[PDB]
RNA sequence: UUUGGACAAACUUGGUCAUUUAGAGGAACUAAAAGGUUUCCGUAGGUGAACCUGCGGAAGGAUCAUUAAAG
């Protein structure tokens, strides 16, 4: 047996989450079916934990706030959930979810758990359908839950799903393809709520905004657009990325916008009234994830080469100074 | 112009969406929503 | 109030773009991995993990092989050129 | 002492492939291309992206082994032109100053004996 | 600032004809009253916007260059009828157009077939609308059935509209003279118009007019039109393809129809092959 | 700014990778049908940007 | 060497060889120093074009995505209630 | 173009990690030529490591020169090809399968103001192998000429052309295969073109130009061992 | 599946507090050191046609260099 592992690189990385009892640590989601997760840096972290429990590269990655429960979407058409174990401190497989004809692009988990465990999971897949699996009640018997029925299946898009997001109240969620639309489904029923179709390349993201009713699109046109749930129309269309925009999120509650893209130029967006605030570069290459924390006052940002650049809030630091 | 008249007519007895009809463009290809606004509150 | 002024931090990896095995000294404390045309010289001390010294040939021809002597005083290397 | 590879180079007008394989053609060495080196799309076909494809498999060629190799040149033939540009020049100098020992060179263009119409029509093409 | 602005949306980077008899037989054909309001188009010098602006009420005039429209601008700037031009950047197919209840422009010729098309579909469209177009493609809009000149197009917009030409236009009056021969045309939608679905029509237009002389029937029998009419009817189901083809067959035998050429038959002829599609149940579009 | 051996319907052209190409649009232009006078016309405006470059 | 301008944006150094910082001026000082550039001011073709279209009121620019906008770069655009309250 | 400003592409997104080199996994294999041939060393090949090797094997075709395998430069314009058939301790052994000339040379052969002649024949010989074979042949002016052109009649055409073909056929069906090659590496039968068909007109130029396996015993095991020239273990202790 | 008792999500509604926030007004302060295109014939088409396109034919369209190498 290994007394510790050392990580020369880690790859490409397609999404990134925060976990842990803490939230100190940091599960990725690389090219590689071992789900890696590092602790965050002191702010060199060479150490990395190492788990396998897929069969081929990992294509997104959810977790819960808490950071106790992280759910996998792998190439090999199946989908992982994982608990953290507080007696060996680290994540233990807690049950798979096998019922995909194709490989499972993006996968999502409740923004809100009430029994202490998620009781729902969204999978989109390359099938070209999303299925909600109920997750099982929580047994001592510490056996992997193999489950091989959904409660629905929708057939979603006639492309690629790029991206999926679930909103506050865990009552819609909407799924990113690459056939220019997104769709947003009534989490219950998976019922078609509404079909947002602006953009003029593939969405490769789709974020909810977390506290009022706002999406926020991002394509390969260059360009990212907030959408108003209420009347399902663009409110503010978003311009100045030179290359395609791959990850879109919200900041500092309603009132900006972040955004990554191809160019590895990361803008600083406002909302309201829509005018380029700051622009952060520190990036060679396409940035395929993007996680946020206490409403973005601490982002990261992973490089397609393999660099994270850890960026903290400070205005009002410097307003001090 | 009256058998014109006739024959458009009839056409709407027989009219339908054409959404999901193929184009003839082909022939030549052949809690609350706010909740975490109130766990900032509180 | 509004969220614009950032500072990143930068974690870019030890070791890739290279054929060569990683070299480290015989106490396993200096930890020589190449990157490309680029060595990172990193000490292991455990909770003083650092960069000790960082060897860019700047030839851009990327390092064949690459030997930590066991003492560690000395380390060697062959490019491509 | 001189284990022996084919060197096979598609000069198109657009790109230029480096290819290298063993003597059989079975099994692939290192292949590279214009569009590996450049960063614009309008250079894909220049000789500077070229020189660089073919530096970097003459390097890949010799960690394998292989030490020589035969040059089989061709264009992109059929119903275009016969000859390779000068992108498939420039990658058979940059193979001879890599080091590597060129053991024969001949030009394997497609050649029809009988063709089908070209792309162009009737009022010609290439303006 | 404002002008760096401008410079990105447009870079600032049309001969135009000089003779004034024609200008005023368009301005004649036009009628416009002063009640009545007109949209212009590609005004350029603004010697054509300014009679417009003395028979109507109001004008508003897009130019595709820019610096074509603001010396036109400057031609109208402390004028009586100042207050009434106006100007627009950017082609007219781009931005949704101010009503108006004539159209005169010079519309440009590569736009001007789908200029008019615009203006058919365009709701309250224009009475009447006094435009210049190539000597050919105007004998194509006013070519009646069956004629060498008749074509598809020239049978969509003659059952929209009925169109009649003006008068042709010389090369010598265009400054500078080009190759190609001018005409004037004066089109009105007729009212009201056919309450015929637009996608349907187009859909028969398009599926018995890939040749003009290739029989009605033969049209049908292309394997690929025959395709695309077989999903069509499945939709229709659900609000075998060789069984739509023997159908398709019954309704060509039944118009009698289908072996003359399609450019003989009249507008009315397809009219009754349509229903004939629309009982069968094949619906276009 | 290079040479052109013209044999029978074959042409070679020999100088700079960039200087090659420029020859071959006048040469095509020619086989096209382009009348010598106005190619002769193009000729004049690239050699002055050759100049000034 | 002769005196020149202020290297220092915030600074006017007059040809008189004195060194005059914004901070330290009073602003009294301040008007009749902006003044006195004023008359030193006064009495001291696509762009032509653009200015043009910045002049005139009624003039509005299309962009790429079809929305209709002022020269100046934006969007340009009664209530029964504000007209009688 | 690798670029930033390069538009982004879909399958930019999923790229599976680079964690094995194939080349660990690949194992060398020794190439061998026939006893017709001077050099038997023609190379040596790779091929995945059996999990077999020997599949991969065979089959593999291979073409390298005559000057190589005779170390001759009078044979620098000559091709064969080898599909390996069967194999022994990392060495691949063939007897004949094909043969063919360069592209230079045939544009060298071909000028203007003569005439051009080629002959096909499918014939099989004594072991089986049908194969194809095809002859080139070009008109020469004589010492004393004094027209330009050397154009032969339609008739000599035809009357060359049979004596041709009687000749490749009688050569290869009294022949086995490896005799035939045996002819073909001196040209011997070239020479024999020349003389039947000197009568007819006078010729230059003679070649065959290719020749093809059409069906086959193969370039093969059978009669390999005895034209090529089993092997006990050794204890592991 | 039924009765009653508490827990209690979520929904509608009039109020009450805190937060931003859209036009029109009124009234203060501060800052503002620049100078592209050959000419046609026959046939067939055209919906980003100031013209284009498919097939076959013509010159009534500007020939440089090398050239016996079975020498």
């Amino acid at each position: 047996q290994v007394t510790s592992s050392i990580a020369g690189n880690h790859g490409i990385i397609a999404d990134m989450r925060y976990v842990g009892p803490e939230l100190n640590k940091l599960a990725l989601a690389t090219n590689s079916p071992s789900l890696r997760i590092i602790p965050v840096p002191d702010l060199l972290p060479l150490d990395v934990e190492i788990y396998e429990g897929h069969e081929d590269l990992l294509n997104s990655l959810d977790a819960t706030e808490d950071g106790l429960w992280i759910a996998t979407a792998s190439k090999d058409n199946t989908a992982i959930v994982w608990r953290y174990n507080e007696n060996s401190c680290k994540f233990d497989i807690y049950a798979k979810y096998i019922g995909h004809s194709a490989a499972v692009t993006a996968v999502g988990l409740p923004n809100i758990v009430s029994k202490g465990y998620p009781e729902f999971l969204l999978t989109a897949s390359n099938d070209l359908t999303i299925k909600k699996w109920i997750i099982p009640k929580p047994t001592a018997s510490m056996d992997v839950q193999i489950i091989k029925v959904s409660e629905y299946t929708r057939h979603a898009h006639e492309k690629d799903i790029n991206a999926l997001s679930v909103s506050p109240n865990d009552s819609i969620f909407a799924t990113a393809s690459y056939d220019k639309t997104c769709k947003i489904w009534n989490l219950e029923n998976g019922e078609l709520e509404a079909t947002l179709a602006n953009h003029k390349r593939g969405l490769w993201d789709v974020s909810f905004c977390q506290y009022d009713k706002l999406l926020a699109t991002s394509s390969g046109d260059k360009t990212v657009k907030i959408w108003s749930l209420d009347t399902f129309s663009v409110m503010k269309t978003l311009e100045g990325h030179t290359n395609a925009v791959q990850r879109c999120s919200f900041i500092n509650k309603q009132k900006q916008l972040i955004s990554c893209g191809a160019d590895g130029l990361i803008k600083i967006w406002d909302c309201s009234s829509g005018e380029c605030l700051k622009t952060l570069d520190g990036h060679n290459n396409r940035l395929w994830a993007l996680s946020t924390m206490n409403d973005g006052d601490m982002i990261v940002s992973a490089d397609a080469d393999g660099v994270f650049q850890f960026w903290k809030d400070c205005t009002e630091q410097e307003i001090e100074e | 112009r009256e058998e014109r008249k006739t024959i458009i007519g009839k056409l709407q007895d027989y009219k339908i969406d054409t959404s999901l009809l193929t184009s003839s463009k082909r022939l030549g290809e052949g809690k609350k929503y706010n909740w975490r606004q109130r766990v900032e509150m509180e | 109030d509004l969220k614009t002024s950032y500072k990143g931090i930068s974690l870019n990896p030890i070791y890739a773009g290279s054929s060569a095995v990683a070299t480290v000294s015989e106490n396993g404390k200096i930890l020589a991995t190449p990157v490309l045309d680029e060595i990172n010289i990193i000490d292991l001390t455990p909770g003083s993990r650092k960069i000790l010294h960082k060897i860019s040939n700047e030839d851009e021809q990327e390092i064949t092989a690459l030997k930590l002597t066991p003492d560690g005083q000395y380390l060697t290397y062959v490019s491509q050129a | 002492s001189q284990v022996f590879g084919v060197a096979r180079i598609y000069a198109s007008f657009n790109d230029t492939f480096v290819h290298v394989t063993d003597l059989s053609g079975k099994e692939t060495i290192a292949r590279v291309t214009g569009g590996m080196k450049v960063k614009a799309d309008r250079d894909e076909s220049s000789p500077y992206a070229a020189m660089l494809a073919a530096q970097d498999v003459a390097a890949k060629c010799k960690e394998v082994g292989i030490t020589a190799v035969h040059v089989k040149i061709r264009a992109t033939g059929g119903t275009r032109t016969k000859t390779p540009g000068p992108g498939g020049q420039a990658a058979l100098r940059a193979l001879a100053r890599s080091g590597l020992r060129i053991g024969r060179i001949e030009d394997v263009t497609p050649v029809p004996s009988d063709s089908t119409r070209k792309k162009g029509g009737r009022r010609g093409r290439r303006l | 600032s404002a002008e760096k602005h401008l410079s990105s949306v447009f870079k600032f980077n049309q001969h135009i004809l000089k003779n004034p008899l024609v200008a005023q037989g368009i301005v004649d054909k036009a009628q416009i009253r002063p009640s009545d309001v007109v949209l212009e188009v590609g005004p350029g010098t603004g010697n054509l916007t300014v009679r417009i602006l003395e028979q109507a009420k109001n004008v508003v005039a897009v130019e595709m260059d820019p610096r074509m429209a603001a010396e036109l601008t400057k031609r109208v700037r402390g004028t009586p009828v100042e207050k009434k031009l106006e100007i627009m950047l950017g082609d007219f197919m781009k931005t949704e157009l101010p009503y108006f209840d004539i159209c005169i422009s010079n519309t440009p010729y590569q736009i001007s077939s789908p200029l008019v098309f615009k203006l058919i579909n365009q709701p309250r469209p224009p009475r009447v609308s006094i435009l210049m177009f190539q000597r050919e493609f105007a004998l194509r809009l006013l070519a009646r059935p069956g004629d060498s000149l008749y074509c598809r197009l020239s049978a969509n917009v003659q059952m929209w509209a009925n169109v009649t030409h003006i008068m042709k236009v010389g090369k010598n009056n265009f400054r500078p003279p080009p190759q190609v021969e001018s005409s004037v045309v004066r089109l009105e939608i007729k009212n009201p118009r056919p309450q015929v679905d637009y996608n349907e029509w187009d859909g028969l237009l398009r599926i018995v007019f890939v040749r003009k002389n290739r029989t009605i029937s033969a049209g049908f029998k292309s394997t690929t039109v025959m395709d695309i009419l077989e999903k069509n009817y499945k939709t229709f189901l659900a609000m075998m393809h060789d069984v739509v083809k023997e159908k398709i067959d019954t309704v060509l035998k039944e118009t009698d129809l289908g072996d003359k050429r399609a450019g003989k038959c009249d507008q009315n002829d397809f009219l009754r092959l349509l229903y004939a599609f629309h009982q069968v149940g094949i619906h276009f579009s | 700014r290079t040479r052109i051996v013209l044999a029978d319907s074959k042409i070679h052209i020999l100088g700079g990778f960039t200087h090659i190409r420029m020859a071959r649009e006048s040469v095509v232009s020619l086989i096209l049908g382009s009348p010598p006078g106005k190619v002769y016309g193009n000729l004049r405006t690239v050699a002055s940007r050759l100049k000034e470059r | 060497y002769n005196v020149g301008k202020a290297e220092k944006d915030g600074e006017i150094r007059l040809k008189n060889g004195v060194a005059m910082s914004k901070e330290e001026l009073t602003r009294e000082d301040k008007n009749r120093l902006r003044r006195a550039l004023k008359r030193k001011r006064s009495k001291a073709k696509r762009n032509d074009v653009v200015d043009t279209l910045s002049k005139a009121k009624n003039i509005t620019v299309i962009n790429q995505k079809g929305e209709k906008k002022d020269v100046s770069g934006k969007t340009k655009k009664p209530d029964s209630t504000n007209i009688k309250l | 173009a690798v670029g930033k400003n390069k538009r982004l592409s879909k399958g930019k997104k999923g790229q599976k990690k680079r964690v094995v080199d194939p080349f660990t996994r690949k194992e060398w294999f020794d190439i061998k030529a026939p006893s017709t041939f001077e050099n038997r060393n023609v190379g040596k090949t790779l091929v995945n490591k059996s999990t077999s090797a020997s599949d991969a094997l065979k089959g593999r075709v291979v073409e390298v020169c005559l000057a190589d395998l005779q170390g001759s430069e009078d044979h620098s314009f000559r091709k064969i090809k080898l599909r390996v058939d069967e194999v022994q301790g990392k060495n691949l052994l063939t007897n004949f399968h094909g043969m063919d000339f360069t592209t230079d040379k045939l544009r060298s052969m071909v000028r203007k103001w003569q005439t051009l002649i080629e002959a096909n024949v499918t014939v099989k010989t004594s072991d089986d192998y049908v194969l194809r074979i095809f002859a080139i042949a070009f008109t020469r002016k004589q010492a004393n000429q004094v027209k330009r052109h050397s154009y032969a009649q339609s008739s000599h055409i035809r009357a060359i052309r049979k004596v041709i073909s009687e000749i490749l056929t009688k050569e290869v069906q009294g022949s086995t295969l490896a005799q035939l090659t045996s002819k073909l590496i001196p040209e011997v039968i070239n020479k024999e073109i020349e003389n039947a068909t000197k009568d007819i007109f006078p010729l230059q130029n003679i070649h065959v130009r290719k020749v093809k396996l059409l069906k086959q015993p193969k370039f093969d095991v059978g009669a390999l061992m005895a034209l090529h020239g089993e092997e006990k273990g050794k204890k592991v202790t």
